[PDB]
């Protein structure tokens, strides 16, 4: 039989590689290749959709993030013009939280892990350090939330409360008052959960109560890092950045193989249907879909060009790489790799704010009660 | 001079909406509202989508209202999504636009004429306390909205004098493969009187099929189902049990003479109060491509005066979410001959009911006492 | 608020823990006047207590 595999992309040489890859995989039934370029709006992105899903009636389509920063209201319409008619959709570089529900997106998965779940790297991190007392900082988003639920859940499987949760609404230029809080506290690590944006202005009024010298310990993400935010940065900030996630190709080449072990499968069973061709004509929700992203999700695949692929019950990957960074006189230098469920740093030595070498204890313990 | 448009989907009596149309009187007010009556097909998505591009592009259109008649729920979503991509306020009225919704966008301008998941859970509790049925039990799937349900029932069986007894708790899954057996083999665990249901209707057509083959559905247990699980009274799926209780939204006195109506009455009235003291109107180029920079004015004193509306005598306000926050319900009973027979009526937190005793449908005894 | 004066049964026994554990205190009264107890707020789903 003879089954054709879209996608979209925005890139020439991106279309290239995929014509290179699909060629390759042939060699590995008939699959042929489809792709369509970014539109600059979302109606456009839409009638675009549906007119490629009628010309070649394909029965998966991969999305990757446009040249745009953000990368976030780009891959929506795709998503509820694909769900309609129930068809899986796999995400490349995509980080954001909103495309994790299963209720308002209902046929996607991820092939790198969202920014809500770089919070067991900091679990473990206070495992490896024995560190107890947390002040958690988010900001009042969906991000946030998510990120703070994830950490008050990873912190009550111990049994263990964090000291004190402090939020504060975007687009602020004053956070004076929230800060003013924060140091009248026990503890001496401080979480910070924001965009670049942002967290440049938290890297400024903190420089000023004099909360970044000596025994004080800031841990932050990766989106924390990046952008205009080392420009206002102390040192001993210690980030986080992912392996291979920032670049495109390495996952398009894992992509196309771990899709093709599902098709083999796909083809192997009765009452098979292919989608309707007609993106115009028909209402209803094709009966392939249901059972194609069941055996999808669950598709085990030996190994790839970035690492081993796996996917959990929610539409996401598994087992992710990160690379402990630290800043030290304005340059970043790789401390440890975070080694999908353990740490382990390399010979390399460890820089802590205020100019002193040695592993500071988080906790200044008061004598004056209430 | 505001264009305010019409569209209607399948048979429908088109003269007769078209003479009812002149029928509002708004002398009192500087609005002269404009129609424009329009008929298509229901194709797909993308149609509707060019539909509204080529209508807000012709002359000068400010606000559409949307009716249909089939039962497709994918509707709602795609309307949220086209007012969200475009400022123009649309209303869902009837059909599969009215159909509930999990949540809009921050800056969607999209209300529905229906009552919420909270409201119809009071109105099924007042139904269960009124005959003394204070034990049942509670079984949904998983749909956007269940969790609500279930907290408005447990925050309201928690602080009542009257003695409530729930137990047995269900969230099967049907979307799953080969789990008909699990289904079947957890579902014999009931032994109520009285359960409850949150389902779509080919969901709780296929929940029944496997129902009636254990056997607790013939003569002692009552079923009752929210409105999304009846849709349209001419159809029966001639699988529902004899003795079906449903609350559904009031149509057969109140069909489409009226509501076009009101919903014109109400956008004209928004924009008049909304030009009268601010001295404006957010008129921009009416075009559905190149809308990234129409967003310049702000519109969100419009939006915040649509959800405040009175006239000829009635309350529109609508809510946060977008429901009517108002809505005047009935209630239906499916009989031997398969109709659907009006039992009572319930509006304004007040339920009247047509029976004073529920007629039983032998070891039922009467007891005198002194 | 203004100041006022304390002493009592739970009062001197607060002194004894303050010389043997060596720390300080600063004493004030509650504002509503109850004991505590879990209660609904708002008819949300969290609980809190007062």
């Amino acid at each position: 039989k003879i089954v054709n595999i879209g996608a979209v992309l925005s890139t020439r040489k991106h279309e290239q590689m995929f014509r290179e890859a699909v060629n390759q995989a042939n060699k590995r039934i008939q699959l042929q290749a489809t792709s369509v370029t970014h539109k600059p709006n979302a109606i456009q992105m839409a009638l675009s959709v549906c007119e490629d899903l009628i010309s070649s009636q394909v029965y998966a389509i991969l999305v990757s993030h446009p040249p745009t920063p953000n990368d976030h209201f780009t891959p929506t319409p795709v998503s509820y013009t694909a769900g309609f008619y129930r068809i899986p959709v796999l995400g490349l570089t995509t980080r954001m939280s909103i495309y994790s529900d299963k209720s308002i997106h209902l046929s996607f998965l991820r092939t790198v892990p969202p920014y809500s779940h770089q919070s067991s790297v900091w679990f473990e991190m206070m495992r490896v350090y024995n560190w107890n007392h947390i002040i958690l900082l988010v900001s009042d988003d969906h991000e946030g939330r998510a990120a703070q639920k994830r950490l008050e859940t990873l912190l009550e499987e111990r049994e263990s409360k964090a000291e004190k949760v402090l939020q504060f609404d975007p687009g602020t230029k004053n956070v004076t008052a929230l800060l003013m809080e924060a140091r009248e506290l026990e503890a001496r690590v401080i979480i910070l959960s924001a965009s670049e944006d942002d967290a440049a202005t938290v890297y400024r009024a903190a420089a000023m109560l004099d909360m970044t010298g000596s025994g004080y310990v800031w841990l932050v993400g990766e989106r924390e890092i990046s952008g205009n935010a080392l420009r206002y940065a102390p040192d001993g900030i210690i980030g986080l950045q992912l392996i291979n996630g920032k670049n495109e190709s390495a996952h398009i080449s894992d992509a196309v193989g771990v899709v093709a072990q599902a098709v083999h499968e796909l083809l192997e069973k009765e009452n098979i249907t292919d989608p309707p061709r007609g993106c115009v004509g028909n209402t209803n929700i094709w009966k392939t879909g249901p059972l194609f992203k069941r055996v999808l999700m669950s598709s085990k695949y030996a190994d790839g060009v970035t690492g081993r692929v796996e996917f959990n019950e929610d539409g996401d990957r598994k087992f992710a790489q990160y690379s402990i960074m630290n800043l030290q006189n304005r340059k970043l230098v790789q401390v440890g790799i975070y080694n999908g469920t353990h740490v382990i740093p390399n010979d390399r030595k460890i820089i802590w704010p205020g100019g002193e070498t040695e592993k500071p204890r988080g906790y200044q313990m008061s004598t004056r009660l209430k | 001079s505001i264009g305010i448009a019409v569209i209607l989907v399948g048979t429908s009596d088109e003269v007769a909406i078209k003479d009812a149309h002149e029928k509002d009187d708004f002398h009192h007010l500087s609005v002269v509202p404009r129609v424009e009556l329009v008929a298509m097909n229901e194709t797909d998505p993308k149609s509707i989508i060019t539909r509204i591009c080529d209508l807000m592009s012709d002359r000068k259109i400010q606000g559409v209202v949307f009716a249909d008649d089939t039962d497709q729920e994918a509707i709602a979503q795609i309307l949220d999504f086209i007012s969200a991509q475009t400022l123009t306020p649309i209303l869902g009225i009837h059909g599969g636009s009215s159909m509930i919704m999990a949540d809009k966008d921050e800056s969607s301008m999209f209300f529905q004429f229906g009552p919420s998941i909270e409201q119809q859970a009071s109105v099924m509790l007042n139904i269960m306390e009124e005959y003394d049925w204070y034990i049942f039990s509670i079984v949904t799937t998983y749909f956007p909205g269940y969790q609500d349900f279930v907290n408005k029932i447990r925050s309201t069986i928690e602080n009542s004098f009257v003695g409530w007894e729930l137990e047995e708790v269900l969230l099967l899954d049907m979307s799953l493969d080969d789990g008909d057996s699990k289904i079947q083999n957890q579902l014999k665990k009931l032994q109520s009187p009285i359960i409850l249901l949150y389902c779509t209707k080919e969901e709780a057509t296929y929940i029944f099929e496997v129902a009636n083959s254990v056997g607790l559905t013939g003569y002692g247990y009552t079923w009752i189902v929210p409105s999304l699980v009846a849709g349209d009274t001419d159809t029966v799926p001639s699988e529902f049990p004899t003795g079906l209780i449903s609350v559904s939204y009031d149509e057969w006195d109140y069909g489409l003479p009226a509501r076009v109506r009101d919903g014109i009455a109400i956008i004209t009235t928004a924009a008049s109060d909304m030009l009268s003291e601010h001295s404006f109107i957010p008129e921009p180029k009416s075009s559905c491509y190149n809308t990234h920079e129409k967003r310049i004015y702000q519109s969100n004193m419009l939006n915040r005066y649509l959800i405040n509306v009175t006239f000829e005598g009635r309350n529109l306000s609508f809510s946060e979410d977008g429901y009517q926050m108002h809505p005047k319900l009935v209630i239906i009973l499916l009989n031997k001959e398969r109709k659907w027979e009006r039992v009572g009526k319930w509006k304004d937190k007040s339920l009247q009911m047509k029976y004073y005793v529920w007629p039983r449908m032998d070891d039922h005894l009467s007891i005198v006492t002194l | 608020t203004v100041p006022q004066c304390c002493y009592g049964f739970c009062i001197d026994l607060l002194i004894k823990l303050a010389r043997t554990m060596q720390f300080t205190y600063e004493v004030h009264l509650v504002a509503d006047g109850k004991f505590g107890t879990q209660e609904r707020v708002q008819n949300s789903n969290k609980k809190e207590w007062n």
